[PDB]
C-alpha cells in the first residue's frame, strides 16, 4: 500500500478461495518509500465495490 | 561509716542513619514514522 503511488503493467488479481476466511494484510508504506506505523488513522474501512 | 550514695542522669549514645536509593527507567523504540496531522495520500512533483 504505497502512499505515493506505485513498471505499471497490469495489476494482478488477488484470489481468495470462495468460502474459507482470509485475512487481508495491508502494509502502510509512508510516502517516500518506507514502512510507517498505523498511526493517525483512527478508522479504516474496506469497501469492496457494491458488495459491503 | 556513711555508705551514702549518689544519683545521676540517664545518658545514652546512639548513631542513627537513614538511607534511600534511586533507579532510572527508560522506554524507547526505533522510530517507524510518528503521529502526524492530516495523514493523507500525496503526489509530490518537482
Amino acid at each position: 500500500a504505497p502512499m505515493n503511488g506505485k513498471s505499471n503493467n497490469c495489476n494482478e488479481i488477488v484470489k481468495i478461495p470462495f468460502d474459507s476466511s482470509c485475512l487481508l494484510g495491508v502494509k502502510l508504506y509512508n510516502c517516500e518509500n518506507k514502512r510507517v506505523n498505523v498511526n493517525s488513522v483512527e478508522a479504516a474501512f474496506i469497501t469492496i465495490d457494491t458488495a459491503f | 561509716t556513711r555508705v551514702h550514695s549518689y544519683r545521676g542522669v540517664l545518658i545514652i549514645t546512639d548513631e542513627l542513619t537513614v538511607e534511600a536509593g534511586s533507579r532510572v527507567s527508560l522506554s524507547g523504540y526505533v522510530s517507524d514514522g510518528g503521529t502526524s496531522d492530516v495523514f493523507t495520500i500525496c503526489r509530490l512533483l518537482d
